[PDB]
């Protein structure tokens, strides 16, 4: 069996910097090209930069270089990526992932950097020059349908709960970068109390509000 | 050179 | 499956290959098995012969050849690549003596490699660099200079790469101060037709005070990274400048290569444990 | 770089059905492809490699090959399970490149928005800054449009897990000096299940 573990994901306004972990379990840094990838918020892949011990190479992408710096550490088996000067767009899930040298047959297939086959599970690796405040809620009303709007809170996630048919809209990023989210549900306006319960944990602010 | 067809 | 093909400039002469790395079990050798593919208009009377070297340079001390007819004639694989290509298709098979020097040579020309070369001449071409490859099948280690040091290994077979954990005991008894003490690799690769090399050195500062003990393990790995501007380096057979491993840990007429990881106080009492340092077979 | 082009964008099928997803690299490659099925949230995962060697555990049903500078992916029975974004990347030369992705939704009777539209709260008009919000509900496919009448943060959801449907909320914020300057707020949907845009609004 082999594992990647993947950690060293917290908040970092731009221009700072964070370090990733990616501790290896059934093979080591020297007989891998480990390789860390990244995925934007709800975009496409894009591999980052990846290292080999046994020859000390090195490669990032082309968006990636200068800032980003890999190196690893085969006393503890692990893999270790210098991210400096983050940027907001440096946002993602950052993953680990390897390409065994091995399957040449013989020896070390120094020229193939195969695909990626084995991936950790991800770091949420953040940007931004904003603190913590907490979701400011508003009720929405007019089958009728109605909701809590939970505008601006900071950072994920939110777990507004009603007192079946409650959709939630994905937080999104404003102008100034807070998450907003909107969360409604339709009911027969014959009927029309109703309880929004939002709560926000990196704040632990908790609201209630009421709809009719 | 070396090329490699398939087979 | 796959298979490596190489024909001349002219084409007439081709030469499938299903290896290009044969694996000495050391009891039986992957045989050296291709075809010969070639059109009678080109050949007409001169025949056509196939040959297995196994030079040995730095020089050419071609320490082995011996030939075959590819045409006159004199497997499955062969049976499968004839059937493509018809009668002028027709099969070499050399058997590699055990007893050469493995594929291995020197990083910078020198080193030993064997070779397909197939010709077409009247009486005694495609160039295929092939390679022989070994793969991997407790050493400890007692001294009194009293300043007693014992070192231990877990295990003789350390894969390329792996690291390996050095068990240091130190006893000092004696009135000397331990400065440093070094865990080092040495790659003793002698051209036997050997020197000491310095690859990986995990000196640390750990001083054993008179009459103390100072037991812990230490891990060093002996990686080609920093091994990259050492002429005179036994490294694997490159195939055509691809790179390569360090030399594998010879299983023993060429090269003889062995591993030893010392542990040396600096007050020097020493001592060294050989360990094996081969690929696994997958 | 290489740009390894992808088509569909996006492709629209049921259980049963045979998927093909084209993978064309500007520059040439050798046979080094692979093909990344990331499902929303987790992480990518090993499906091809060497542009047709079925990775060790990814079912039968999948497949790949090479064409030349176009490789290709076929799932020959789109189980309902196997959804998710299909990226291809060209392993070769360095820097790498993945695809970019190639959603594989589900497939619905067309369906129109089940439409509702909301003014600022009492509470937000303290606050000061008014955020209309335009429901688009229940609403299939994804393609909409909506238009506002007197910014605009569309928030799409995901595929519902009920019938495969989409909600959306778009919202718009205004500063409240500028929302009661206009008086008539309206939104406008465009949808291909919808014969006319059907356009709701408020006033003031």
């Amino acid at each position: 069996e082999v594992q990647l573990v993947e950690s060293g994901g917290g908040l970092v306004q731009p221009g700072g910097s964070l370090r990733l972990s990616c501790a290896a379990s059934g093979f080591n840094v020297s007989s891998s090209y480990i390789h860390w990838v990244r995925q934007a918020p709800g975009k496409g892949l894009e591999w980052v930069a990846s290292i080999s011990s046994y020859y000390g190479y090195t490669y990032y992408a082309d968006s990636v270089k200068g800032r980003f710096t890999i190196s690893a550490d085969t006393s503890k088996n692990t893999a270790y990526l210098q991210m400096n000067s983050l940027r907001a767009e440096d946002t993602a899930v950052y993953y680990c992932a390897r390409k065994s040298m091995y399957h040449r047959g013989w020896g070390w297939l120094s020229w193939v950097y195969g695909a990626m086959d084995y991936w950790g599970q991800g770091t949420l690796v953040t940007v931004s020059s904003a603190s913590t405040k907490g979701p400011s809620v508003f009720p929405l009303a007019p089958t009728a349908a109605l909701g809590c709007l939970v505008k601006d809170y900071f950072p994920e996630p939110v777990t507004v709960s009603w007192n079946s048919g409650v959709h939630t809209f994905p937080a999104v990023l404003q102008s100034s970068g807070l998450y907003s989210l909107s969360s409604v549900v339709t009911v027969p306006s014959s009927s029309l109390t109703y309880i929004c319960n939002v709560n926000h944990k990196p704040s632990n602010t908790k609201v209630d509000k009421k709809v009719e | 050179k070396t090329g490699l067809t398939k087979l | 499956t796959r298979v490596f093909k190489k024909s001349s400039p002219n084409c007439k002469l081709t030469v499938y290959l299903g290896k290009r790395d044969f694996v000495d079990h050391l009891d039986k050798v992957d045989p050296v098995d291709g075809v010969v593919l070639v059109d009678p208009d080109y050949l007409k009377d001169r025949k056509v012969f196939v040959t297995l070297t196994c030079a040995f340079r730095y020089f050419r001390k071609d320490l082995f050849i011996a030939n075959y007819q590819a045409f006159p004639p004199t497997t499955r694989l062969q049976e499968r690549l004839l059937r493509k290509l018809g009668q002028h298709a027709h099969p070499f098979f050399f058997t590699i003596p055990q007893n050469l020097p493995c594929s291995v040579t020197l990083q910078p020309a020198c080193g030993v490699d064997f070779e397909i070369r197939a010709f077409c001449a009247k009486s005694l071409s495609v160039r295929l660099v092939i390679r022989k490859v070994q793969f991997a099948p407790q050493p400890s280690a007692e001294t009194t200079r009293s300043l007693h040091l014992e070192a231990s290994l877990d295990k003789e077979l350390y894969y390329h790469g792996e690291p390996l954990n050095v068990n240091v005991h130190v006893t000092n008894n004696s009135t000397k101060t331990v400065k440093k003490i070094k865990v080092s690799v040495r790659q003793y690769a002698d051209i036997c037709l050997q020197y000491k090399c310095p690859v990986a050195q995990v000196e640390q500062d750990d001083q054993v005070s008179p009459s103390s003990t100072f037991c812990k393990v230490y891990t060093i790995t002996p990686l080609l990274s920093n091994n990259r501007e050492k002429r005179g380096l036994a490294l694997d057979g490159k195939l055509k400048h691809e790179d390569t491993n360090l030399a594998s840990s010879t299983i023993v007429l060429g090269i003889l290569v062995s591993y030893r990881v010392k542990v040396k106080l600096v007050v020097d009492v020493s001592v060294e444990l050989p360990f094996v340092l081969m690929h696994p077979k997958p | 770089d290489i740009q390894m082009t992808q088509s569909p964008s996006s492709l629209s099928a049921s259980v049963g059905d045979r998927v093909t997803i084209t993978c064309r690299a500007s520059q040439s490659v050798s046979s080094a492809v692979a093909w990344y099925q990331q499902k929303p949230g987790k992480a990518p995962k090993l499906l091809i490699y060497s542009a047709s060697s079925l990775y060790s555990g990814v079912p039968s049903r999948f497949s790949g090959s090479r064409s030349g500078t176009d490789f290709t992916l076929t799932i020959s029975s789109l189980q309902p399970e196997d959804f998710a974004t299909y990226y291809c990347q060209q392993s070769y030369y360095y820097p790498i490149t993945f695809g970019q992705g190639t959603k594989v939704e589900i497939k619905r009777t067309v369906a129109a928005p089940s439409v509702f539209i909301f003014p600022p709260s009492d509470s937000q008009l303290k606050s000061g800054t008014a955020s209309v919000v335009c429901l688009l509900n229940n609403f299939y496919p994804r393609e909409a449009k909506v238009q506002w009448k007197v910014n605009s943060q569309e928030s799409v959801t995901e595929q519902d897990s009920k019938d495969s449907t989409y909600s959306l909320s778009s919202t718009l914020t205004l500063s409240k000096a500028d929302y009661e300057k206009h008086k008539v707020y309206a939104c406008e949907v465009t949808h291909q299940g919808l014969s006319s845009p059907v356009t709701k609004s408020f006033n003031r």
